[PDB]
């Protein structure tokens, strides 16, 4: 059973840094995309990137470059996405999901970490 | 950036009902498109790719149809457990771009 | 003879010989280029457009080389082998250039005819480069999905970049295939390339080799260095152009954004090459797709190993898909080491003199004083001209062949680009 | 006496002209 298990919600203060955490669980993890998702409250959805585990090459939304970085923990098996210098606009839910291999649809998602930016 | 449409952004039916959303697509995606369903507070879940191939586990009542800017996704014999918000999503080549969201609520 | 009867000659000798057999050598690839590019405006299925596309290529493939297509056809299956048997590792560039590299060493270990394998370098490379970009690509995340048997196959023989083609995209081809209007601007950028192809064929069969005795009332053993470079160059510079005009017959080679269609493939650049700024200029105008390939799918891979074992690994790719000669493998692993040198001792020099004299025009907002004075301008045209004298000493090898040709080839110019880039990096070394 | 040359990809004589 795939578990794609992200970390819990956080709260920063605006020009700050957050690093989300999504440990995976149930497959190899250097053997498929690991794509980075983010969606407002009650709005659509939005591609950040992917980072091959393999090797460690990104692939980032040019909406989205430089200000999300993505990393990778083979020994913990652990995809992290450094979110840098929040504004109240960076405030939505984060999920990872796993590409389905043949193509590159997100089969298995996370559970999403809920980022407030705020006082 | 592929600029992916959806309509309606929400729609009602009862249960047993039949319903249909389309996805029109800015450039000419040949026949790929993704549909997941998310519920209210829950991460989404792959139901069709490659714009009619249903995943595995989706029930058959799920039928995705269409090609090049004009894709559907058909739901007949509405269930209750089909209620939620519907995105299209393009594999064609990053980046990847969703659709706006079908908002399907019990009437 | 004497540049009376050369001149004499020049016309019904060489120019229009050469041209007619040009055209007729390639008049039936033109043929099909433009027949597929007018089938693919009929609104036909994907895969039926696909399967008519495998159809011309093997036609071209069976026109150009007889019935020694056959490595090329088996190559391609074995490559859609390979990209089955792992549609779903995330490691698909890896297996695919393992393959290809396997295959390449095994034809230059003499497995297959050393006159058949030779014939067909031109085609087996662009199948290779094309293999490993779409498995690379899938990697990344820039193509989504595992394209089908028909549509791999109908990439890989894509009529209009098969027998001379440069390397294509997946997605470059896939746009090609959901076709474009017939507009004016896409003949123009047909006749256009056409035209120069002609001309460099010309410049390079007729003009070429006989530049310094005739042409010019110069004549030496520089002058035949330099006219045996430039005719390799202008040999080169025909194909490119022959190239760029039949992949956008078949309607490949444009780019477009937010509706504005451009016809702008580019392969060679003959200006950056014939008027070089500097030898990494050189290394990055002779073949544009072919740069782009090496420095995305070998460059970016290997860059683990540190950049100077990235450069070499590099130029050994290019070395291998250029088939393994020892003139080429020299004049290639040259080029390592002049083009690093040259841009390390310019890049320092930059920073030091505060002068704009990098390696490539440095962009409207950077941090030099010295930009447009004449001194900057006096050492920008003295890197030019050793990169004249390194063109004409590599280029040496090309004259119209192992390890004492080339050795002789060299010996003759006393080994002087060998010594001049050792200077240049004593230098760097100096000023550190 | 005429000499012929070959034009192509990477060697390969793809397109071979000749002439005296
Ligand atoms: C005629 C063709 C043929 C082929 C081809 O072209 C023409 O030329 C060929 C060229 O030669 C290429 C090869 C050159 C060398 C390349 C090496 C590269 O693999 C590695 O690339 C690294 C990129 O950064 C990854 O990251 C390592 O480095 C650190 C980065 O943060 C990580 O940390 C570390 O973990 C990773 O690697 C680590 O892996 C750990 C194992 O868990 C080790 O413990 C540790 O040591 C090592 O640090 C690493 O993870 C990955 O594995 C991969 O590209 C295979 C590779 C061989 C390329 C395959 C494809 C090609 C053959 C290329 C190309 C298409
Ligand atoms: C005699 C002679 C020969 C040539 C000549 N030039 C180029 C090529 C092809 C080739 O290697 N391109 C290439 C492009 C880029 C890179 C690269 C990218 N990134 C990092 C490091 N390297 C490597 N290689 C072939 C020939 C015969 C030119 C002039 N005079
Ligand atoms: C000088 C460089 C820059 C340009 C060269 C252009 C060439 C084509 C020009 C320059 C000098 C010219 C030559 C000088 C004089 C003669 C001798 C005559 O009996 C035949 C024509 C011939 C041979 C001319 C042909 C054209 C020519 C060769
Ligand atoms: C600064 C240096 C490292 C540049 C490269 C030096 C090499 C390429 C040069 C310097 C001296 C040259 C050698 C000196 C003389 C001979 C003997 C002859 O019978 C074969 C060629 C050979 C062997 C030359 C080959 C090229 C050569 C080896
Ligand atoms: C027949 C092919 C012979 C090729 C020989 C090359 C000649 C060497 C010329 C100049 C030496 C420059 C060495 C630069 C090495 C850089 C290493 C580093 O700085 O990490
Ligand atoms: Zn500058």
């Amino acid at each position: 059973e795939i578990q794609l298990q992200q970390s819990g919600a956080e709260l920063v203060k605006p020009g700050a840094s957050v690093k989300m955490s999504c440990k995976v669980s149930g497959y190899s993890f250097t053997g498929y995309n690991m794509n980075w998702v983010k969606q407002s409250h009650g709005k659509s959805l939005e591609w950040i990137g992917n980072i091959n585990p393999y090797y460690v090459s990104t692939n980032y939304n040019q909406k989205f470059t430089g200000k999300a970085t993505f990393t990778v923990d083979r020994s913990s098996s652990t995809a992290y996405m450094q979110l840098d210098s929040l504004t109240s606009e960076d405030s939505a839910v984060y999920y990872c999901a796993r590409s389905y291999g043949s193509s590159h649809t997100f089969a298995y998602w996370g559970q999403g970490t809920l980022v407030t930016v705020s006082s | 950036d592929i600029h992916m449409t959806q309509s309606p952004a929400s729609l009602s039916a009862f249960v047993g009902e039949t319903v249909t959303i389309t996805c029109r697509t800015s450039e000419n995606i040949f026949s790929y498109l993704a549909w997941y369903q998310q519920k209210q507070g829950k991460s989404p879940q792959l139901l069709v790719y490659n714009a009619k191939t249903l995943t595995s586990g989706v029930p058959s009542r799920f039928s995705g149809s269409g090609s090049g800017t004009q894709f559907s996704l058909k739901i007949n014999s509405l269930q209750p457990e089909d209620f939620g918000s519907y995105y299209c999503q393009h594999h064609y080549g990053s980046p990847y771009t969703f659709g706006g969201g079908t908002k399907l609520e019990i009437k | 003879f004497s540049r009376q009867e050369f001149f004499q000659q020049l016309l019904q000798g060489c120019l229009l010989p050469t041209a007619q057999q040009g055209l007729d050598q390639i008049w039936l690839l033109l043929a099909i280029c433009l027949a597929c590019r007018l089938l693919w405006r009929l609104g036909l299925p994907s895969y039926l457009k696909h399967a008519s596309t495998v159809a011309g290529g093997f036609f071209s493939l069976y026109h150009f080389f007889q019935l020694h297509m056959v490595w090329v056809v088996l190559l391609s299956l074995l490559c859609y082998l390979v990209l089955f048997l792992c549609r779903h590792s995330s490691h698909r560039g890896v297996f695919l250039s393992v393959t290809i590299l396997i295959y390449l060493l095994m034809g230059e270990m003499h497995m297959v005819d050393t006159v058949t394998w030779h014939k067909m370098r031109g085609a087996q490379m662009i199948v290779a480069m094309k293999a490993v970009s779409l498995g690379f690509d899938l990697d990344r995340g820039e193509v989504g999905t595992v394209p089908s048997p028909v549509e791999f196959m109908g990439y890989l023989y894509f009529v209009g970049t098969i027998v001379f083609g440069p390397w294509i995209s997946f997605h470059s081809y896939l746009q090609a295939v959901q076709g474009r209007p017939l507009s004016c601007r896409w003949l123009q950028k047909v006749a256009r390339s056409l035209a120069l192809a002609l001309l460099c064929l010309v410049l390079s069969t007729c003009v070429g080799p006989y530049l310094f005795p005739y042409f010019i009332p110069l004549n030496a053993r520089w002058l035949r260095a330099y006219e045996s470079a430039v005719s390799f160059h202008f040999s080169n510079y025909f194909v490119g152009f022959l190239s760029e005009a039949t992949a956008t017959l078949a309607g490949a080679g444009f780019t477009e954004e937010k509706d504005h269609l451009e016809w702008d493939l580019t392969v060679s650049k003959p200006l950056n090459v014939e008027l070089p700024r500097s030898m990494v200029e050189v290394v990055t105008s002779w073949n544009l797709p072919m740069s782009y390939w090496l420095n995305n799918y070998v460059f970016k891979n290997a860059l683990r190993l540190g950049t100077f074992s990235a450069v070499l690994v590099t130029y050994a790719a290019s070395a291998l898909l250029h088939g393994f000669s020892f003139h080429l493998a020299a004049v290639l692993l040259s080029l390592a080491f002049i083009t690093y040198v040259e841009h390390v001792l310019r890049k320092r020099l930059a920073r030091i003199l505060s002068a704009c004299v990098l390696s490539k025009r440095c962009p409207p907002d950077c941090s030099h004083q010295h930009r447009l004075g004449l001194g900057v301008r006096a050492l920008n045209l003295l890197f030019g001209a050793l990169a004249i004298f390194h063109l004409a000493y590599l280029g040496s090898l090309f004259d119209v062949y192992g390890m004492a040709y080339t050795v002789h080839k060299w010996s003759e110019l006393s080994w002087a680009s060998h010594w001049v880039t050792f200077g240049c990096w004593i230098f760097y070394r100096l000023i550190g | 006496h005429l000499k012929c040359k070959c034009h192509g990809l990477s060697g390969s004589c793809e397109v071979k002209t000749c002439w005296w």
